[PDB]
């Protein structure tokens, strides 16, 4: 795959550019996609400086401390989670992301924040190709940086619990087959299919959840 | 089915009449002759209703009475097993997202977005068609 | 024997009960609810645009708007209100109560249903998202006349989004129509023939046929227009017959559209009247034939919108519109006959239906007045036309939709909407509407054409605009009681523990539990007429229904 | 775990499933304050502060509704 | 119960009628702007090579019979005949659309373009949409063959085969109409 | 026409009309039965309300009191 | 072969299909809605924290009151694991009944407390209010098992 896409797609054509000279510049000045969040954070951070006696604290200091805070909060997460939840046992079996709603919501919020910061770095390209104002994109990023993470958190929490309920329903009843009958006194039933034993009158006895995925389609 | 075919035959008769009348009334009495834009729409709406009515007519002639078409009937007649009605599926929203991507890529003239949208539409439609036919995994 | 119950049904439901069921659903009831909610959101957006228009149109002079912004406002108002609120609300009511009325467990193709809904939503969102463009949304009319929507004139990036959003929405509508026709034809109860099904179902079938006839030609025209805008395709140049070609195509699409959004609401009111009149529907087969006649005639009158171009055969279209005026008259007379000598009780659905009757009569009178060429030679492209189609549109969609909501809210929820709030809502709506649109006849008879952003004080008609904007603000305030009533009555509100909360019901939907189960039915009754639930709940009435069914 | 009930979250003993509500309330208040202060250094325009104040008011209204409804026993 | 008149058949029929209305719109576009250009209404730089328009029409007509043989073999429960006939149909439909592309190239080479003329516009826009419909039909063929490969043959597969078959018949006859209008009437 | 009075009417007529209509309609009696007051006898049918919470005749105890 | 009072009809199943005239309700409870809701979340959340159905009865007990109360308790879905509270506002009598399965969980140390709270709240003329108080205290008393 790497050979194919290194032969067929072009990356960094330095000859179209020129040698570096401190007097000339161009319009697309982005770094590779793993520093775009740093660039976007520098773009959408407001101009807050402090001037006191004989000194000056400029704006990019903010970018510096935020970057450092991210790089410090990444390696220290397991200890934070074990301090907050209070669970210190050995674990060798993994969790499905739908069984831990709070951590999944935290992760989705962080990913949304990262995506906002990365898209705020291609302001020029977005505003040029898609006809949007430039100041509009700056303010969109500046406000999204605050209102998108919590919205994503809320939706992800509710979505995880919905998935849990969908699992419990197929545990209680059987797998829906999609076949309909008419039951001579004009009633419509849907012909479930049990996953275990059955009682005297044909209804399956409910199973217990065991942390493993359950089938939902009859053809699987 | 006998009444649906009759409905479509009525509609086709009226549409053909109107098309011919409009054509021959604009051949004369008009500024530039035949109008050529309403005439076409009228003949081809006639053809639409004609196709549908003819299909219904053949299916009716090739069929025995049905509890729906039949009066005099009781609910014990239709007692049986209906077809297969799909329960929950999430592919429609992905199909719509792909088609919307292609459409917005056609609005603003962006060929790469159109290509991506077409690829996504092919992928989503393939997923929808194969959903209840994939077998168990082979390991 | 005692039997255990609850002090009050549950208000909301568990956490995580809806969001995932919303994405993977395939049952028609949830999809109908989604239809209704999003269509009302779009209604609010369009109404806000209309209020901006009114508050500018009062007080001569450009106080806070511009010419470009005014043009964009009326364009987007017309587009939203006609294509993103009415055409989908039709399928909302269809998905709600058609399978219940024919006695079926589901629609024919259950995934095509969700596909249609999502296509509608995303096409609407695409078309609306032209306001975030620095140039603005589309600025031509709602109708997009022939050379004004070219590439030279109207060069912005809002027209492209307009065209593509309309294309996507049209695809969704075509799929919905296919599904509805197939469902009404194939899936049906084992006892009811096609001359026993309710009138709402017949209107929906006919409307679906019209949709299949109308929308593909609009998609063809729009693809031609996009080709002309992005490739310079010489399709609509005035050098060829390009100016009248577009008008012919567009109006051949656009008149069947208004009849599409008109017929099912005729069905709704014809279905509400007998329940509150305590009588059968007057002239069943007559109403069916009138519907078929309107359907057949609606496609051969498209050119009564092009009188002032001097390029059409006037007697043909004038005579045939005069002809289409008749079946609506027989329909009206059948409604009045169904109300004749009954036992009337005016709850909110009946009240809204009577309002519909009055308003639609006035609008249709003005329309048949408009149908003669020598009079359209003066009143066309003026505010007389605006008053006319606002009467018909409002009286049909708004009033019949509120009637349908107040009628079928229990059958889909299990609660009852408040009645004092309903009466307040109705009276506010009625007064505000008749005070905002009545003076526009006079306002347009004397010279004041449509689509003007400004006028001079030396001209007349500066008080009539003030009266109209006062009425528009009354209409705008009239929406708070409705949304408050729906917000409160969905969770609280008197529960319904019986079938048929409006006694003397029909149509086989009032014979199943008030919130219907999944697959809609636990048992069916024996079907012998078009009022099966009435004969089920009152078995001592069939002898009297068969004996005196022909006096008249 | 700290505790929620299984009828609310079915998988409550398989993973972290509860976050205190004061965190969310005060976080919403802090985000509203951030949006409000973000209009310091007014750079020749007021189309933006309308949006800022609108979003801040909506956030404060949501937080206030939730707090008031929980205080009166209408939620749990 | 199962109410023998099939459901997929009714759906496909009504949708095919709607698509016919779409092509009606395109035809109405073409006929106007032909009553305007007087005399030699195909301008001089265009000459329709008939020596290549006939072979592709005949291969499409033969593909119709191939598809019909396929559905015949389908209605009785054997899949390999279906597969063979549908592979043949796919091959010759691909050949048809390749020939059409070759004509487009040789026509734009020394003559008509979309922005160059009005006849060029109506011609390209009337034939390219039909080409797109043909390509959609090919994709449908591929998907149907894969679905027959991946599980057991039941009546549902037969219904899918039938509906795809007569969709293809529709596209074939509408091409017959387009060709007879463009090349012979002029 | 006297911009002040134009704005005044546009802002005042709708809300005034809302007020009169609300005082006319929202002050009536609803269909809800009026509350039962224990000074008077009890005529309603017997009432039994369960809890429904845990999904799926020997007495263990008892108590009493008469106000 | 019953009366089916003017609108009810027995279907092909055992289900009854009743109707109502356009201008009435189908509950007729002589209490406000905003107290029914409070009694309901009391009855639900107190039954969650105790693993025992809580019931409430208000009709008459025109016999040996404890006899009739234990006659009524056989109508709860799982009577053996259930707690009933009976009240007769005419005879002014309070009765609390248990089940055999719910015992040894701190019940009789809580039944007289609930009875006393219900009486002390009834002595002013608060029916639903005293019912709520009694259900609260008894549910807080009983332990899950
Ligand atoms: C702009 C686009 C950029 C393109 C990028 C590059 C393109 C390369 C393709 C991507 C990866 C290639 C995969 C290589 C495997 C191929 C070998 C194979 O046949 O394995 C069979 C393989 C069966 O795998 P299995 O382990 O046996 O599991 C069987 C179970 O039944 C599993 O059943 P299931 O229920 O779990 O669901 C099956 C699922 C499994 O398929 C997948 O999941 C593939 C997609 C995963 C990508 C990651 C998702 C990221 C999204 C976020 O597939 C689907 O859900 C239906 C989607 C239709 C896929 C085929 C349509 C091709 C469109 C061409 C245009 O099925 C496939 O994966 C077929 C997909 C590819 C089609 C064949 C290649 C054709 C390429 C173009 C032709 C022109
Ligand atoms: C004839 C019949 C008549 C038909 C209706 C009449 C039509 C009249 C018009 C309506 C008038 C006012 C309506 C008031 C609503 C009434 C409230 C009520 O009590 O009913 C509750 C009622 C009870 O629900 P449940 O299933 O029994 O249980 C709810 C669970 O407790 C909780 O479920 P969960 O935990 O799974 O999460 C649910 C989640 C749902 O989340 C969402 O839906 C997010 C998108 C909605 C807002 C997006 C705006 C940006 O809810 C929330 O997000 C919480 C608050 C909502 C946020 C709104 C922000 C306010 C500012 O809910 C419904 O049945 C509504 C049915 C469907 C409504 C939603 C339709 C949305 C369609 C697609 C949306 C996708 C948009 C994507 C683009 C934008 C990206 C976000
Ligand atoms: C223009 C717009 C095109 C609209 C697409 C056609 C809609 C047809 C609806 C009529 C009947 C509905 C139906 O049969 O439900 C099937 C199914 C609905 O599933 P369901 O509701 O769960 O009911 C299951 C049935 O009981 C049983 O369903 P089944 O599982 O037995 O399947 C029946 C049969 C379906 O029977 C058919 O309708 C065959 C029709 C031939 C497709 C030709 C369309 C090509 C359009 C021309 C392009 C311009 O499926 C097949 O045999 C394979 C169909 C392959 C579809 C190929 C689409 C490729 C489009 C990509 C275009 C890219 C090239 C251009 C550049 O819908 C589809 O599979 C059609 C795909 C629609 C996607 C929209 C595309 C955007
Ligand atoms: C009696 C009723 C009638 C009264 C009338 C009015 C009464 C008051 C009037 C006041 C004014 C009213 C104005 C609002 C109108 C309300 C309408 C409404 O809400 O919907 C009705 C209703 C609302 O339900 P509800 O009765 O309020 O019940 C709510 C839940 O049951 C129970 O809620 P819950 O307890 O579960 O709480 C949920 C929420 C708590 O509730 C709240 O407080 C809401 C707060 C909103 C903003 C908070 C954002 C926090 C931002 C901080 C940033 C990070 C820190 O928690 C959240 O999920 C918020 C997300 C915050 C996540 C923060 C976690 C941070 C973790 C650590 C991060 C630290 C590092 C930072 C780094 C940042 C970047 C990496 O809607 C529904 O029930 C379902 C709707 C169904 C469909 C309808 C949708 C239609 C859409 C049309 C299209
Ligand atoms: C939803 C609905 C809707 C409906 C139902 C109608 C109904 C009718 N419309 Fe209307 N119309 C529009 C929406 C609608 N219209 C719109 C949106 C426009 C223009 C939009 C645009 O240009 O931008 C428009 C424009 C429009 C025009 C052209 C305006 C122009 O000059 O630009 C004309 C006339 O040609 C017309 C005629 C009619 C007629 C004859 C009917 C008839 O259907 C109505 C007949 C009705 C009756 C109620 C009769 C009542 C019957 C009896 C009581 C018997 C009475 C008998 C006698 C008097 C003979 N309409
Ligand atoms: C189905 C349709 C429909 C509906 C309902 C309406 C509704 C209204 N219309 Fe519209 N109208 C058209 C269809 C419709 N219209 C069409 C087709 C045209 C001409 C098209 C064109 O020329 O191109 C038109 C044109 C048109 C004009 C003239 C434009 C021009 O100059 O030519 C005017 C005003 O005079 C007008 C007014 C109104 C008013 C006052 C309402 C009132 O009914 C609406 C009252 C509504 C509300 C106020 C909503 C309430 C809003 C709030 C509560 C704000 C809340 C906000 C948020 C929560 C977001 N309409
Ligand atoms: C809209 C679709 C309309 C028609 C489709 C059929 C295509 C017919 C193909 C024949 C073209 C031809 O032969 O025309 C030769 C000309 C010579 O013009 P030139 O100026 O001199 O050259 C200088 C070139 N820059 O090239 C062209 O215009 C280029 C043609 C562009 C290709 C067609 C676009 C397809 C996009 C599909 C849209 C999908 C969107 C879906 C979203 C809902
Ligand atoms: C964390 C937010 C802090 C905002 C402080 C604003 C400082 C403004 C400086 C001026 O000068
Ligand atoms: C919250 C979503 C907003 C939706 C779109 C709102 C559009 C606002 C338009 C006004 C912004 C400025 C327009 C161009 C400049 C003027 O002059
Ligand atoms: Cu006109």
């Amino acid at each position: 795959v790497l050979g194919l896409m290194g032969g067929l797609l072009q990356i960094n054509p330095i000859w179209n550019l020129g040698p570096y000279k401190p007097s000339q510049v161009s319009a697309g000045s982005q770094p590779d996609f793993y520093m775009m969040w740093t660039e976007g954070l520098a773009r959408i951070w407001p101009p807050w400086e402090f001037y006191f006696w004989h000194h000056t604290i400029p704006a990019p200091v903010w970018v510096a401390v935020i970057m450092g805070l991210v790089f410090v909060l990444l390696p220290a997460y397991p200890f934070l989670e074990k301090r907050f939840t209070g669970d210190y046992a050995h674990h060798n079996l993994l969790q499905r992301p739908r069984d831990v709603p709070v951590r999944t919501a935290i992760g989705a919020m962080a990913i949304a924040f990262y995506m906002v910061l990365t898209l705020a770095a291609m302001n020029d390209i977005i505003a040029l190709k898609f006809h949007i104002s430039l100041n509009a994109t700056t303010w969109i990023g500046r406000i999204g940086m605050v209102i998108l993470p919590p919205f994503v958190y809320f939706i992800t929490y509710r979505w995880c619990i919905g998935l849990q309920r969908s699992d419990r329903s197929v545990l209680e009843h059987g797998v829906e087959t999609g076949i309909i009958k008419r039951l001579p006194h004009g009633a419509y039933i849907e012909l479930h299919q049990p996953l275990g034993p059955v009682d005297e009158h044909g209804h399956p006895i409910p199973l217990q959840y065991q942390g493993a995925p359950l089938p939902k389609r009859m053809n699987k | 089915m006998h009444i649906e075919a009759r409905l479509f035959e009525i509609l086709t008769a009226f549409f053909a009449l109107a098309a011919v009348v409009y054509a021959v009334l604009t051949a004369m009495f008009a500024t530039g002759g035949v109008e050529w834009a309403g005439t076409t729409a009228l003949v081809l709406t006639t053809g639409l209703t004609l196709i549908t009515g003819t299909f219904f007519r053949f299916v009716a002639r090739r069929l025995d009475t049905r509890p729906e078409d039949y009066e005099d009937a009781e609910i014990s007649d239709g007692a049986g097993e209906l077809g297969f009605f799909a329960p929950h599926s999430w592919w429609p929203i992905l199909i719509s997202l792909s088609f919307s991507t292609a459409a917005v890529g056609a609005a603003l003239w962006l060929p790469w977005l159109i290509a991506a949208g077409v690829a996504f539409v092919i992928t989503s439609v393939c997923g929808l068609v194969f959903e209840y036919y994939w077998g168990p995994e082979k390991h | 024997e005692l039997e255990a119950r609850r002090p009050f049904p549950e208000r909301m439901g568990p956490k995580g009960n809806l969001i995932y069921k919303l994405i993977t659903t395939t049952d028609h009831k949830l999809i109908g609810i989604m239809y209704c909610v999003v269509c009302f959101a779009f209604f609010l957006v369009g109404g806000l645009m209309a209020l901006f228009m009114r508050t500018e149109l009062a007080m001569p002079g450009l106080q806070f708007l511009s010419n470009e912004q005014f043009n964009q406002l009326f364009t987007m108002h017309g587009t939203v209100m006609l294509l993103f609120y009415a055409t989908p609300i039709v399928f909302g009511f269809a998905n709600l109560v058609l399978p219940l009325q024919i006695g079926a467990p589901d629609v024919a193709f259950p995934r095509l249903n969700a596909l249609s809904f999502w296509l509608f939503l995303f096409g609407a969102l695409i078309a609306i998202a032209g306001f975030i463009t620095p140039g603005g949304a589309a600025d031509f009319g709602w109708t997009a006349y022939s050379p004004l929507t070219d590439a030279i004139h109207s060069p912005g990036a809002g027209g492209d989004l307009w065209i593509m959003g309309l294309a996507v929405g049209g695809l969704g509508t075509i799929l919905g129509g296919v599904n509805m026709i197939t469902t009404v034809v194939c899936m049906r109860a084992p006892g009811m023939t096609m001359f026993r099904m309710p009138i709402f179902t017949w209107n929906i079938l006919v409307t679906s046929i019209l949709v299949l006839i109308a929308f593909p030609i609009l998609t063809a025209a729009l693809f031609g227009l996009a080709a002309d805008r992005h490739l310079g395709a010489h399709i609509y140049d005035p050098a060829n017959g390009g100016v009248l070609l577009w008008q012919h195509l567009f109006w051949f699409f656009g008149h069947p559209e208004v009849y599409i959004i008109a017929l099912p609401f005729f069905g709704i009111v014809s279905e509400i009247f007998p329940v509150f009149s305590r009588k059968p529907i007057f002239g069943y087969t007559t109403l069916i034939y009138a519907t078929l006649a309107i359907a057949a005639l609606s496609v051969a009158v498209w050119a009564h919108h092009m009188y002032a171009t001097g390029a059409v055969l006037l007697p043909f279209f004038s005579f045939m519109t005069f002809l289409i005026a008749v079946p609506t008259g027989i329909k009206f007379f059948n409604w009045i006959g169904t109300m004749w000598k009954g036992q009337l009780t005016f709850e909110t659905p009946m009240l809204f239906s009577v309002g519909f009757l009055i308003t639609f009569l006035l609008g249709g009178l003005s329309g048949v007045l408009l149908a003669s060429p020598p009079l359209d030679f003066h009143v066309t492209d003026s505010y007389f036309v605006i008053a006319h189609f606002h009467y018909v549109l409002f009286g049909t969609i708004v009033f019949a939709t509120y009637a349908g909501i107040y009628f079928w809210f229990p059958k889909m929820t299990g609660r009852l909407l408040d009645e004092r709030l309903g009466k307040l809502h109705f009276w506010l709506t009625f007064i505000g509407f008749h005070t905002t649109f009545l003076v526009q006849h006079w306002l347009g008879d004397e010279g004041m054409p449509r689509r003007y952003a400004d006028y001079l004080p030396t001209d007349g008609f500066t008080t009539l605009n003030v009266i109209s904007t006062v009425g528009a603000f009354i209409l705008g305030v009239s929406m708070l009681p409705f949304v408050w009533n729906v917000f409160k009555s969905w969770r609280y509100g008197e529960p319904v523990t019986v079938d048929d909360p409006w006694g003397y019901g029909n149509s086989l939907e009032w014979a199943t539990s008030c919130p219907p189960p999944r697959h809609n039915f636990t048992e069916l009754p024996r079907i012998r007429s078009e009022r099966p639930a009435f004969e089920l709940h009152y078995p001592h009435m069939v002898e009297r229904m068969r004996a005196e069914a022909h006096v008249g | 775990h700290t505790g929620v009930d299984v009828e609310d979250v079915p998988s409550a003993e398989w993973g972290w499933s509860h976050m205190p509500i004061g965190v969310m309330h005060i976080g919403g208040l802090l985000s509203a304050a951030f949006l409000l202060v973000m209009m310091r250094g007014n750079h020749v325009g007021h189309v933006e502060d309308w949006f800022l104040i609108g979003f801040a008011a909506v956030i404060v209204a949501l937080v206030g509704r939730n707090w008031w409804l929980r205080r009166r026993g209408w939620i749990r | 119960s199962l109410n023998r008149p099939n459901m997929v058949s009714v759906g496909t029929i009504v949708w095919l009628s709607s698509e016919l209305m779409f092509f009606a719109g395109l035809f109405a576009m073409y006929f106007t702007a032909r009553a305007q250009a007087g005399g030699a209404w195909p301008p001089e730089p265009t000459e329709l090579n008939l020596a290549l328009a006939v072979p592709v029409t005949l291969v499409l007509i033969a593909s119709s019979f191939t598809c019909q043989m396929g559905v015949f073999a389908a209605e009785r429960g054997d899949v390999f005949g279906l597969r063979r006939w549908y592979v043949i149909t796919f091959l010759m439909g691909l050949f048809f659309v390749l020939g059409q592309g070759y004509e487009y190239i040789h026509l734009v080479e020394h003559g008509t373009t979309i922005p160059g003329s009005a006849y060029g516009s109506v011609f390209y826009l009337a034939t390219g949409f039909h080409g797109l419909h043909v390509i959609g039909g090919l994709v449908a063929f591929v998907l149907l063959l894969a679905r027959t490969k991946m599980s057991k043959f039941t009546p549902a597969q037969a219904t899918a085969a039938i509906v795809v078959s007569y969709y293809w018949h529709f596209v074939d006859i509408v091409w017959i109409a387009l060709f007879a209008t463009i090349y012979f009437v002029r | 026409m006297s911009t002040a009075l134009t704005h005044g009417l546009i802002g005042g007529v709708p809300l005034v009309l809302f007020a009169v209509l609300a005082l006319i309609f929202l002050t009536r009696k609803g269909p809800h039965p009026d509350t039962y007051k224990m000074s008077d006898p009890w005529t309603h049918a017997p009432i039994l309300w369960a809890a429904e919470e845990p999904r799926e005749v020997v007495i263990g105890g008892g108590a009493s009191g008469k106000w | 072969e019953l009366d089916l009072p003017y609108g009810s009809a027995l279907t092909s199943s055992g289900r009854i299909s009743a109707v109502t005239e356009p201008g009435e309700l189908s509950v007729h409870y002589p209490f406000p809605t905003m107290d029914l809701v409070v009694l309901d979340d009391a009855l639900k959340y107190g039954s969650r924290a105790a693993k025992a159905r809580f019931a409430v009865y208000i009709g008459p007990l025109g016999a040996d009151t404890a006899a009739t109360a234990r006659e009524i308790l056989a109508n709860v879905p799982t009577p053996e694991n259930a707690v009933l509270l009976a009240v007769s506002p005419d005879q002014r009598a309070i009765e609390v009944v248990y089940g055999a399965d719910v015992k040894g969980r701190g019940i009789e140390s809580a039944a007289p407390l609930g009875v006393s709270a219900a009486a002390a709240s009834f002595k002013e003329g608060n029916l639903i209010d005293g019912l709520i108080s009694a259900v609260r205290v008894m549910s807080a008393g009983v332990s899950p098992a």
